[PDB]
């Protein structure tokens, strides 16, 4: 009843974040779930001296 | 041609005079300094959190 039937009014939740309370955080396993070569090299050096380099 | 001017007016005389231009001036300055849009910032570094390893 009243005026407009229906038509009711709404709350609605949208966004949200978080304080990370710095007290407390884990950090769990890391993974990848696929691979992709985009591009290697490989080398190396050596000490022609008697002196660490 | 400054030997033109030395038998016109004297050596000595201009001599004397060109000390008086040409003595150093000491002076304090009082005052102050101001700039359009410059830049500016500032960095911190934060309190440790005792937590990790």
């Amino acid at each position: 009843d009243g005026y407009r039937c229906g038509d009711k009014t709404a709350i609605k939740v949208s966004n949200f974040a978080y304080n990370l309370d710095p007290d407390s955080f884990k950090h769990g396993d890391v993974t990848q779930s696929d691979r992709q070569l985009v591009k290697t090299v490989v080398g190396w050096a050596v000490n022609d001296s008697d002196t660490p380099q | 041609d400054w030997n033109w001017t030395i038998q016109q007016n004297g050596l000595s005389t201009m001599q004397n005079n060109l000390a008086r231009v040409l003595r150093p001036v000491r002076a304090g300055i009082t005052g102050d300094f101001s700039a359009e849009s410059q830049f500016a910032g500032n960095i911190e570094i934060g309190a440790p959190v005792p937590l990790a390893a």
